[PDB]
């Protein structure tokens, strides 16, 4: 049959390694690594989870020089825990007036048709954010974020995140 | 320029507080303070009243109305309208400018999104309830 | 001299006024006579400066009104 | 001696196309030359303007305007000019004026903001001369900016802002026109004399406020003749109005049948008849779209006001005829507006104007240019538009809400030298 | 702490308040700091109490009386007139003829809500925004 | 954001000044130009006296005539010695300069008052550069 | 040889070559040292601005037309120190005569211009300069130099 030609996510063909290697949920979501431009794909092969009760998310920069305030945002990810966390996950949209390092006070969150099993989430879905800042001088996010009263333990994986601002290429032989 | 925006956006609680007369009828600060969903075909009625509190006196007493900068209109949805009206009454408010670009002479209209979010903020660092004012409802008629 | 469109042997002479009709349809609409006259008269080619080339543009709008 | 001189010149061609977009309802410059005293000038604009991907199907149509002004210099940089011409190689450079720092911030000119953010004055005075003399309504006042900086985003990204289509609410008497006239006394006895001096000065000032202004006019009022210039008004030297309409685009997959979409795709020739360049200048020529100003909830005057009285509908001309302006509100002409707001109305205007009408049913839907809610500002920012209110019929508004290709077919009869010795030295 | 802005005609304000004196008769000091709402009748009496007062705070500082600066009208409206009489004191000293906005050069008169919007803020300096009368 | 020539100009100026120290102030003048008690009506002369020493620096130190400064200066100036209590009053006392633009094209346009304040406030929101030294107070 | 009048100045500078102008060590020192210009001074400080002036200006072919302020601003900008940036304007502001150049062109320079012009070419914005350098260029061209 045809191939198919349309997804609810196009990650960026440039991934990056997770510096980082603990993480500590929390109230305060830590910002799993400095966020960038307006895609991109982080990859961790062994992350530890100190015990707490939180989450810790992952980040985007909306770029917001096209005029338009609904963009579409996607997400996609598979993580593997070691343990299960009964967790669940989100979309979030988090604005900031300087580089954030946590997902802060107030925050906005989206379902994301994912697949849950064990310590196993896997997800390839977008949603739409207001991309405009709510606020003058802020700079808004949105990420992928687990949260769970979590138990220490490691999990290892996939995280790529986009903003559907402009339309990438493929080719179809037979156009 | 947020904190000040937030600032305001307090100083008039104390100044909606004062609020000499309220041109709503019993009913009326229903729709408005309930929590009673508000539809569609309502919109109007919520505006009117939401409207109302912000230029009650002046109507009441007779000189004509005028622009009520946004930290105001925040204040008073943030304090009469419930929470589960606090956003369509945002998206019926939304136009009026901050303090600030009013006295910049900068036109810049605030845009629903933005009016919701003052309010939201207006809210938590709010303090003076309604509720503690259900007194308040004295001041609700023609005398 | 001057000439200026309008607001939104004899034989001869009422061809030449046919055809200052004409470029009221081009030029936009209605013009006075005797300007249209010397409407008719310009030559697409002479580059030398003609009269026809003298008008001021006339919208009644911006004058009952005074804005657009 | 000159003597020859009006006549032997050769044609330049000038023309060039332009790929542009704009605001509805900002008065927006396409293209810009500059002219020579001397030049003839000569222009045939011609391509399509269009609204975006509508949400819905074809509806309501915007009317197209597109403007050609003549802003001599000597208006602009003024005297500074004169001894400038007069100088030459010897002059001190025309002034310039800056603009923030962003590509699209000068661009309310058709230029994409220089990297210094310096414009020559005349390209912007010009435009604040044109905007000030035939867009904005003349009761409101001169808008006065010293360098593009001043504007808000908005204002510079796309153009200033004009008023509705002429309307019953959106163009009323001007504000201040008078309700009543009094004249001093004595508490037992009136000057006859005086009385009569008094409605003398009654008509001229009347008069003379409508129809009277400028200048010339009085001096003109007078039966003389006059060339004062100052007014800088500029010079229209040609407009075009044209509807813009298109074609709807019908659906055609399961899910979606009976559902369309509105493209709209006017082509349009705007042209200047060969126009005679008197002193070395610019020449503006700026777009204008506007939907046609048909809201959801205007009333019937008289059938809103309510109790109806005979001077309301005996329409009886000797009463409208010497009564003074009345006061209407409006919201005896919308369904909600607010009657803390009032303007002035020409006692017998209800029999003369027929509001637009719009059943209820679309009222609450998306992706109709109708004004929805009635203005709540004042009379200016009443009369004036909110280009936002139509983001709402757009599929997208990232190309704005109107673009427009076109090829700018612009000849001038000039003279430069050949690029010989322009080239050629000796 | 843009309060900055205001401080001057604050603090004049103050100083004028503890010692000297301004031009209002024990009664006209009345419906001006009163809690009575000013009705359509008064205006005129608001007026000239409130414009009182500036020309106060103004020559204890050693300003011209002419051209009364914004901030110093705030500051003012927002120390003497009482919560609700706010706005529609804004009102009323709205194109007052010794006040005059400028903006690049630009002479306006006073817009009403721009006033208010102003003392808005003014009033948040709120410590010092409790009128005592002996308390 | 933006950085207009005035306001850029007006940050050059405070740097200026930094570093010209040199004033031609008794540490009590001093002492009262930035002082935090109110200026009152019978003083305007010495602020007048003071904040021009300032604006007017070494060429009153000296003994050297002087010229009518950019505004942009009397800004900085102003926004840089005078206190926010006084910021106000300090610019009435200064008024009719003009701006640097209009000085190069021949345009005056005296600015008023209430310009220069205006001006001096934005100024003084590039505040991280306006962190006072004692050095200030070593000049007599 | 085109070095636009600006950067000569900021090459000098870069690499303090008093030599390619014409001051001794000294001088420069002075010129650009940060001790007050005294009354008694006035003398070596113009001395020392205007040999920069006209110095980077022969630096660069341009002949010897009395120079234009923005450029004298440029100078004073860039060489003289903050604590003498004014008296530095006030010392190039008459039109105090001198047969070494030409009184042909002797046109008064205003201090208060001087200053308000360096003020500003010393924030960042140049164009001032090159709006000007350009004006001097073309009036030399049709002047008949090139």
């Amino acid at each position: 049959m045809f191939q198919t030609f349309i997804s609810r996510h196009n990650s960026n063909f440039f991934s990056d390694k997770l510096v980082l290697t603990s993480v500590t949920p929390a109230s305060s979501a830590p910002v799993l690594q400095t966020p960038k431009a307006t895609s991109s794909t982080l990859y961790f092969d062994s992350l530890t989870v100190n015990a707490g009760n939180g989450g810790f998310l992952h980040c985007i920069q909306m770029d917001t020089s096209v005029n338009a305030a609904n963009q579409v945002v996607s997400v996609g990810a598979d993580i593997a825990f070691d343990a299960d966390p009964k967790f669940f996950a989100c979309l979030v949209r988090f604005e900031s007036s300087s580089v954030p390092t946590t997902l802060p006070t107030a925050y906005d969150v989206y379902p994301l048709n994912g697949r849950h099993d064990g310590g196993y989430y896997t997800v390839k879905d977008c949603v739409t954010i207001d991309v405009l800042p709510r606020t003058p001088g802020n700079n808004v996010y949105v990420g992928f974020m687990v949260w769970s009263n979590f138990t220490a333990t490691k999990c290892r994986g996939l995280v790529s995140l986009n903003q559907v601002i402009k339309e990438i290429i493929c080719l179809q032989p037979l156009k | 320029e947020q904190s000040v925006r937030f600032q305001t956006a307090l100083a008039s609680i104390k100044l909606i507080q004062a609020s000499a007369v309220l041109d709503l009828t019993e009913d009326d600060f229903d729709f408005l303070t309930s929590n009673k969903v508000w539809i569609a075909t309502d919109r109007s009625r919520a505006r009117r009243c939401v409207e109302a509190c912000v230029y009650g006196t002046l109507d009441f007493v007779g000189y004509p109305r005028f622009p009520a900068p946004v930290e105001f209109i925040a204040a008073v949805i943030a304090y009469y309208v419930h929470p589960v009206n606090i956003q369509t009454a945002c998206l019926i408010m939304e136009g009026a400018e901050f303090t600030e670009n009013i006295i910049n002479g900068v036109e810049r209209p605030v845009k629903a999104a933005e009016l919701f979010a003052f309010t939201l903020r207006v809210r938590a660092g709010n303090t003076d309830v309604l509720t503690d004012a259900e007194e308040n409802v004295r001041q609700k008629l023609r005398a | 001299m001057e000439q200026l469109t309008k607001n939104q042997r004899k034989k001869r002479d009422e061809i030449e006024a046919g055809k200052s009709y004409c470029s009221r349809r081009f030029g936009g609409a209605t013009c006075d006579d005797k300007s249209a006259q010397i409407y008719a008269r310009f030559d697409k080619n002479d580059w030398r400066i003609q009269p026809a080339e003298f008008y001021r543009f006339h919208d009644a709008e911006v004058n009952t009104f005074g804005y657009f | 001696s000159n003597i020859q001189t009006g006549a032997e010149r050769m044609p330049h061609d000038l023309s060039h196309l332009g790929f542009l977009a704009g605001q509805i309802g900002r008065l927006i410059t396409i293209s810009t030359t500059p002219v020579i005293a001397g030049d003839s000038f000569e222009m045939d604009a011609v391509g399509a303007l269009r609204l975006s991907p509508l949400r819905r199907g074809l509806a309501i149509d915007s009317t197209v305007d597109i403007f050609t002004f003549y802003v001599p210099h000597r208006h602009v940089y003024g005297e500074q000019w004169i001894k400038f011409m007069k100088d030459g190689v010897n002059a001190t450079p025309l002034p310039t004026v800056n603009t923030t720092g962003y590509i699209d911030h000068a661009a309310f000119l058709g230029t994409i903001n220089p990297d210094t953010n310096k414009i020559p004055k005349h390209l912007f005075q010009g435009y604040l001369n044109i905007y000030n003399n035939y867009f904005k309504a003349p009761w409101m006042p001169d808008r006065t900016e010293a360098n593009p900086n001043e504007l808000n985003q908005d204002d510079a990204r796309f153009g200033f802002r004009c008023c509705h289509l002429k309307n019953i609410w959106t163009a009323p008497l001007p504000p201040e026109t008078e309700l009543s006239r009094q004249m001093t006394t004595s508490t037992t006895s009136i000057d006859i004399m005086g009385l009569q001096a008094a409605y003398a000065n009654l008509h001229t000032d009347q008069e003379r406020d409508y129809f009277m202004q400028r200048y010339r006019d009085v001096i003109s009022s007078f039966g003389g003749k006059t060339s004062y210039d100052a007014d800088n008004r500029p010079l229209l030297v040609m407009r075009s109005n044209l509807w813009a309409s298109g074609y709807d685009v019908d659906g055609t997959d399961q899910t979606s049948l009976g559902q369309f979409s509105g493209r709209v795709q006017q082509t349009y020739k705007h042209s200047v008849p060969r126009f005679f360049v008197p002193e070395h200048g610019t020449m503006f020529t700026l777009a204008l779209v506007r939907f046609p100003p048909t809201a959801t909830k205007e009333i019937q005057y008289l059938n809103a006001k309510g109790a109806l009285t005979y001077t309301d509908i005996a329409g009886d001309p000797v009463l409208y005829g010497n009564l003074p302006p009345r006061e209407i509100s409006m919201k005896d002409v919308f369904r909600s507006g607010d009657s803390s707001k009032k303007f002035k109305i020409a006692e017998g205007q209800w029999y003369r104007y027929a509001p637009s009408y719009v059943s209820p049913a679309y009222h609450l839907l998306e992706g109709f240019p109708f004004i929805q809610e009635p203005p709540s500002g004042d009379l200016q920012e009443r009369v004036l538009i909110r280009h936002h209110d139509y983001d709402q019929c757009f599929q997208s508004v990232q190309l704005l809400q109107w673009n427009s290709q076109v090829k700018f077919n612009v000849t001038v009869y000039r003279n430069l030298p050949t690029t010989r010795d322009s080239i050629m030295t000796s």
